[PDB]
């Protein structure tokens, strides 16, 4: 099937101890490479939350709820990051754009001091 | 809704004390980042005092450790800035700002509510 | 008495990680949000291996770092920890071991150019 | 040994070869697995490797579609099934097995390699 990519917009269940145990499932960024996300049992992500609208800190990213298909206006928080194994991956919502991917990139190196 | 509203400002001599008062119209500072900047003319507005989450630590600007503490009442309504040892360079217009996403750290980038702001005046 | 001392980029720290514990971990977040932040991001440290397997391993020594045995940093396994998970500072890397664990995160994250 | 090839000769451009590895000792069980092969040359390449079985199988550019890889139930043994070879295809193959099964690919390193098997392709 498609293979998951960097930049993907996943509903992924965050759930501890997952298999459908509360509504734990949430959108998140793909962020890991693309060799791992082909061959690898697990991703890395980043989390996205409605909960804000706006980025309140420099790890932040909004992504409009229109092109990106979210319940809301969102931002992508670079400061949460979290490796999944790929069985929490449910539906593929959609993907980033280059540009959006490029902010992405941004905040990654400025979340992990990587300059 | 909320609206903040600081009171407490004035004129103090150097070496002076003085407590600004930021008041919730709405709400309490429970779970709110809240942030303490000012902006004197001519000059860029600065964050002094911030708190993001309680799990977190205060930022404070290099100026005003030490100065500057922050504490808040009883009914959780109204937070405090603690200004001693004041100093000519410390006049300004003194805002408070607060936020309900209390999961991050130092001056935010964006605050939803703001205050009219509260004029400090250190002259001698 | 909890030292004050900062927490910093590269340092390794005995955390909790329960559930999927207390291991081995380094500090990689920025050491901006170390000092604010109620969170910090690390990437895990194991035993069960003691030589890279993959491009995102980096090898640490047993004796250099205080450890029980010699180590592999998994730059492929990355959480966001609250900092009440963080229990004692073990020791913390060498500038051109974080160097490796720098190029070996941006091989992971997919940030090379 | 601890980790044995075999099954390999020669055969015609098309031609298929059953190339297995014996584990003595231990057995596969949840053990990241990867052929390797060395022409006259050049230097060791992978061709197909397994991680965790919960990743994905990594193939060479060239082996996708001819070779696959399989167990022997009681898991002693590994195969590469060979098919539609090709005279590229000329050279010593390894297996590599390892009891760190939660990377994927080939690995960078094994702690159990076979000692190699001779695979010619011509006619």
């Amino acid at each position: 099937q498609d293979p998951i990519r960097r930049g993907d917009v996943y509903l992924a269940d965050l759930s501890p101890v997952q298999g459908s145990e509360q509504g734990g499932v949430r959108p998140v960024v793909i962020i890991q490479n693309d060799t791992g996300n082909k061959y690898s049992p697990t991703v890395i992500v980043a989390a996205i939350t409605g909960r804000i609208n706006k980025a309140k800190i420099p790890t932040h990213v909004e992504i409009e709820k229109k092109k990106y298909k979210l319940d809301k206006d969102s931002v992508i928080l670079l400061e949460q990051i979290r490796t999944l194994d790929k069985k929490r991956l449910k539906e593929k919502l959609t993907y980033l754009s280059d540009d959006k991917m490029k902010e992405v990139d941004n905040a990654l190196m400025i979340s992990l001091g990587l300059n | 809704q909320v609206q903040l509203q600081e009171s407490g400002g004035g004129l103090v001599q150097p070496g002076g004390s003085l407590r600004l008062s930021c008041a919730a119209s709405g709400f309490t500072f429970d779970n709110y980042a809240i942030g303490w900047f000012r902006q004197a003319p001519g000059k860029e507005r600065e964050g002094v005092l911030c708190i993001g989450s309680s799990d977190g630590s205060t930022y404070y600007a290099d100026s005003v450790k030490g100065r500057f503490t922050i504490s808040s009442d009883n009914a959780k309504n109204t937070v405090y800035l603690q200004m001693n040892s004041l100093k000519p360079e410390d006049t300004a217009v003194y805002y408070c700002a607060a936020d309900p996403w209390d999961s991050g750290y130092g001056c935010y980038l964006d605050y939803d509510y703001w205050g009219q702001g509260t004029q400090v005046t250190v002259s001698s």
